[PDB]
């Protein structure tokens, strides 16, 4: 029900599409249906950087990181079929679709760590 | 002909000039202050406590 004009700005279109609490209920799956999936999207929040430990071994740690390019993160409009192979588990395979955004995060430091937050193949 | 280090005393008397000397002192060690540190802070590592 909404319009580009009526979106835009918002960086809205950057997080995606959410559902209502009368969720739960499942989904029914054939096993006699081919079935594929539409616009698969991820919407993301937290990025941490796992801390290059210091030489010494005890635990290397995950860092919490500030994120820069601003809204130039979130990825969809990932597309492909979506198999039933036996024992009725389902996998999907992505065929395409945008899911190579490139961002930039600032560690603990000043480090600007960037990395190509990605779901391709 | 008055030596340099009776020159400073020239106030003794006269408050007046003198506020404004340790109004220096001070203006003068509080930058150092904020200088170092900024210095320090320009190459502290915290990599590793
Ligand atoms: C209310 C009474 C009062 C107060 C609160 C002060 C306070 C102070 N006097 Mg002082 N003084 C007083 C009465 C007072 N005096 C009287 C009656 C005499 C003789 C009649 C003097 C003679 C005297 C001498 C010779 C010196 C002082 C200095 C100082 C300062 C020393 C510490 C400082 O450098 O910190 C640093 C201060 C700050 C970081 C902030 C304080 C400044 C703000 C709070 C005031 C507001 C700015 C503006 C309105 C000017 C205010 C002037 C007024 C507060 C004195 C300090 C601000 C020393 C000094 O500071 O000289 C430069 C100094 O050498 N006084
Ligand atoms: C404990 C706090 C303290 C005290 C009591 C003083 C007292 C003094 N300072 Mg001072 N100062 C301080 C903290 C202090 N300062 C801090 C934190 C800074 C920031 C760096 C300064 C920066 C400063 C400057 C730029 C000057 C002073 C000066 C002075 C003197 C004013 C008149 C005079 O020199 O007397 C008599 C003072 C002396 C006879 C000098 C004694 C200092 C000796 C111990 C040092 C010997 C040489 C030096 C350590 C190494 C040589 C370096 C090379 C360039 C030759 C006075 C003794 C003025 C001064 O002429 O010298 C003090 C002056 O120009 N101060
Ligand atoms: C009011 C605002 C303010 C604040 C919050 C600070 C805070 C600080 N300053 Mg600082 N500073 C100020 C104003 C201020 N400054 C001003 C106005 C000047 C110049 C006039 C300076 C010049 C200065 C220098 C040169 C340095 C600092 C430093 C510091 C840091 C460590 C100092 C400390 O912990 O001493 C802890 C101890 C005390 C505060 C007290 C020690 C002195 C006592 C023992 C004197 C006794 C008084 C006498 C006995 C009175 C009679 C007692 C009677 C009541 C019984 C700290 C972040 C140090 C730092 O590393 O920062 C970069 C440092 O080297 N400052
Ligand atoms: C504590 C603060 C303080 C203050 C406000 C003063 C103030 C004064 N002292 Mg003095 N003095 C002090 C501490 C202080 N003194 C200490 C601790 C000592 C023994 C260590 C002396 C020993 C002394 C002598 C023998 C004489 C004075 C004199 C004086 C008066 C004029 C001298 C002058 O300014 O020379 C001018 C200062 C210079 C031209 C600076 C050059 C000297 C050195 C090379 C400078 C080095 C300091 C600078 C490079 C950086 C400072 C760093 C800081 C940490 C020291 C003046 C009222 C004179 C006086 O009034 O007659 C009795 C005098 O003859 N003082």
């Amino acid at each position: 029900t909404l319009t580009y004009d009526d979106i835009v700005g918002t960086g809205l279109a950057n997080k995606c599409p959410t559902l209502d609490d009368t969720a739960r209920g499942a989904y029914p799956i054939d096993s006699s249906q081919t079935y594929r999936i539409a616009r698969l999207c991820l919407q993301p929040t937290t990025f941490l950087v796992k801390e290059e430990p210091k030489n010494k071994r005890q635990e290397a740690e995950f860092v919490p990181t500030k994120l820069v390019t601003r809204e130039t993160t979130s990825l969809d409009q990932i597309q492909g079929e979506l198999k039933v192979n036996s024992d009725g588990s389902l996998t999907f395979v992505e065929e395409d679709g945008i899911d190579f955004q490139p961002v930039t995060v600032q560690m603990a430091g000043g480090e600007r760590i960037p990395l190509l937050f990605t779901v391709k193949n | 002909g008055l030596p340099w280090y009776r020159v400073h005393t020239v106030l003794i008397n006269d408050p007046g000039r003198l506020i404004a000397a340790h109004l220096m002192h001070t203006a003068l060690v509080a930058g150092w202050a904020g200088s170092m540190a900024l210095y320090e802070l320009a190459t502290f590592d915290p990599s590793d406590p």
